[PDB]
């Protein structure tokens, strides 16, 4: 059962950092073309990625 | 049922009430950079 | 086995998360360069100034 | 006597140790009064007359290069 | 920070044409000792 | 009267709910305590009573800071008073004389 514990606030950070990225994606396509070079987001996303 | 839509809003409110604060901050800041 | 307004009052709640958070969006695609560029522009027009009052 | 009356009361809502703290935060007592924020779209609101304000410090920077253009020449 | 000499210069050049009771001819824009020179052949007239 | 009684129904909306008559009145406090805190919704505490209707204004709404505002400086013989108009400035401008007029129709 220790050995779930760990396993599950594992996978809760992780579902957590998922939730985070898919909000850069969210936030993104709301960010209208004329203001999408303001937002660093999606290439601190791939940086971190690699 | 209603406690897990409970337990998850206060986990978004937790969420938000740290944004809405670092966003008041930042405005803050803003309002006295255009004086 | 709730009264039904304390149900449709959990729906507002689930509109109103959502009205709280793309506001929060809103904010969060804003950008100072603009307030940044005032600051740039008053450091080089003072410099411009200056050399025209001196010649 | 404005001013004093307006801040001797907490607006709605507002905790008296932020409403007393905000007048010490303030920088300057003549010029500035203490105004509350209050949900993400009075944030907003500030943001976009922020940058409103800018582009009419921009307006006015723009026309004092043409300002030093008259000078220089 | 990136703001260099060239401030301070523009501020030189006024000290020295706010000073100026101008001339007919052009100063000379000594080279390093020449201002070596010019320091101590000035401090050994003030130090009289 | 009004303020002290509405204090003792978010009291007890907050902390103390008797709607429901059994442990989901405790569910209901958190209920009441999320709504509260959101700013928003209805703190029902009593089937005798109108529940505690939440807005931003109420204390315990978390999204609340101060910050700052610039004070008027003219006076009132400048005469100064500020029309915000549904319009943009280009329409404004291109009409002001009409809007002149339009004012003075208005002073009669």
């Amino acid at each position: 059962i220790q050995r779930n514990t760990l396993n599950i606030d594992k996978l809760k950070i992780e579902t957590a950092q998922e939730l985070k990225n898919a909000e850069i994606a969210l936030r993104t396509q709301k960010t209208p073309p004329g203001l999408q070079h303001e937002y660093a987001a999606p290439a601190d996303y791939f940086r971190i990625l690699v | 049922q209603l406690e897990s839509l409970i337990n998850k809003w206060s986990l978004e409110l937790e969420d938000q009430e740290r944004h809405f604060l670092q966003q008041a901050t930042q405005v803050n800041a803003w309002d006295r950079t255009l004086i | 086995n709730l009264p039904p307004v304390i149900c449709q009052d959990v729906e507002n709640l689930q509109k109103f998360v959502k009205e709280q958070k793309q506001v929060q969006e809103e904010i969060s695609r804003m950008s100072s360069k603009a307030m940044l560029k005032v600051q740039e522009d008053i450091k080089a027009l003072k410099q411009l100034l200056s050399l025209a009052a001196n010649g | 006597a404005q001013i004093k009356q307006l801040l001797q009361n907490p607006p709605a809502g507002v905790d008296p140790i932020i409403w007393e703290q905000a007048k010490v935060d303030n920088p300057d007592s003549e010029k500035l009064i203490p105004v509350p924020m209050v949900g993400f779209k009075e944030l907003l609101r500030r943001l976009k007359v922020q940058d409103q304000m800018t582009k009419q410090h921009q307006t006015r920077l723009d026309i004092i290069s043409e300002d030093i253009s008259e000078l220089q020449k | 920070d990136t703001e260099g000499f060239g401030e301070l210069l523009q501020q030189a050049e006024q000290l020295a044409a706010e000073t100026e009771g101008i001339s007919e001819l052009p100063h000379v824009e000594r080279n390093l000792q020449e201002i070596q020179q010019a320091g101590e052949r000035l401090r050994s007239r003030t130090l009289t | 009267p009004t303020q002290s009684n509405q204090l003792i129904n978010t009291a007890s909306a907050l902390s103390a709910p008797t709607l429901l008559g059994d442990e989901r009145d405790a569910i209901l406090a958190k209920w009441n305590q999320l709504q509260a805190f959101w700013g928003t919704g209805k703190g029902y505490f009593n089937n005798n009573i109108p529940p505690v209707e939440f807005t931003q204004e109420n204390p315990f709404c978390r999204f609340k800071a101060v910050g700052y505002s610039c004070m008027p400086s003219n006076k009132d013989e400048d005469g100064l008073v500020v029309l915000v108009f549904n319009k943009k400035e280009t329409e404004i401008r291109s009409q002001q004389q009409q809007l002149v007029e339009s004012l003075h129709k208005v002073l009669g």
